[PDB]
């Protein structure tokens, strides 16, 4: 018999993104080639099957630095990290292949699905 | 607020 | 020119609640009278003006244990902690006064507003 | 997915 606040989840995610932009309580650095991205482990796990697996591992859960596979493009990662914290995906003709490959690697099934749909249309 |  | 995934914020919050239920990556204990509640600092900050102030403080940001004011009712806190992680508020005739008082203390303005509306109706 |  609960009541529900429709905008609560969106407002929580907006505040988590504000903490990210101000580098507050970020507990991990994701290294993609030369590029470094600071984030919250919980948000990464909530969005990605790959980070979920990494941070539930008894040894990796304690690492402050995670290095991604050298084939991963920093821009594709940046677009996906922004999507994790905002629900908005900056999908463009020039980045769609790098975004799909990065989403497949990160195990972000809904991003993979829309990339496959957008590629099929073109 | 809504009835979910 | 982004696209948006409507269910993303709700899915993120659902996964954060699953991490909470399994005690994964919880980094703080909130003590309310004798009762203890494990949670994620980022989620608490995203939902509450009081926790936002506490965990942006250079000294308090590093505490693993936070003791609330002894007037705070553990059940009122439990109902609000569940709301933080689910968007669902278990508001009942027998708990509304304790829920409103706890929401005022935690600075959760939308919960305070609905409690004031529900009290006025009765 | 939608146009926000
Ligand atoms: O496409 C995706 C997105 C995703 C997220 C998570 N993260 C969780 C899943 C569960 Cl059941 N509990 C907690 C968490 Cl944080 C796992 C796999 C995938 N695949
Ligand atoms: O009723 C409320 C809910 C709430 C949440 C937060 N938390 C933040 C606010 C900002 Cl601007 N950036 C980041 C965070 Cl985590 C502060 C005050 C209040 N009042
Ligand atoms: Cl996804
Ligand atoms: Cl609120």
């Amino acid at each position: 018999s609960c009541i529900q606040f429709t905008r609560h989840a969106s407002d929580v995610l907006l505040n988590l993104n504000r903490l990210r932009s101000r580098d507050i309580l970020t507990d991990v650095v994701i290294v993609v080639s030369r590029e470094q991205f600071r984030a919250h482990k919980t948000v990464l796990m909530a969005c990605s099957g790959l980070f979920y697996s990494i941070f539930t591992d008894q040894l990796k859960c304690n690492l402050s630095v995670i290095n991604l596979d050298p084939e991963i493009n920093p821009e594709g990662f940046c677009i996906l990290l922004d999507f994790m914290y905002t629900s908005r995906l900056n999908l463009r003709e020039g980045n769609i292949m790098a975004v799909m490959a990065t989403a497949m690697y990160l195990q972000m099934e809904h991003v993979v699905d829309t990339c496959r749909k957008f590629i099929k249309a073109s | 607020w809504v009835i979910p």
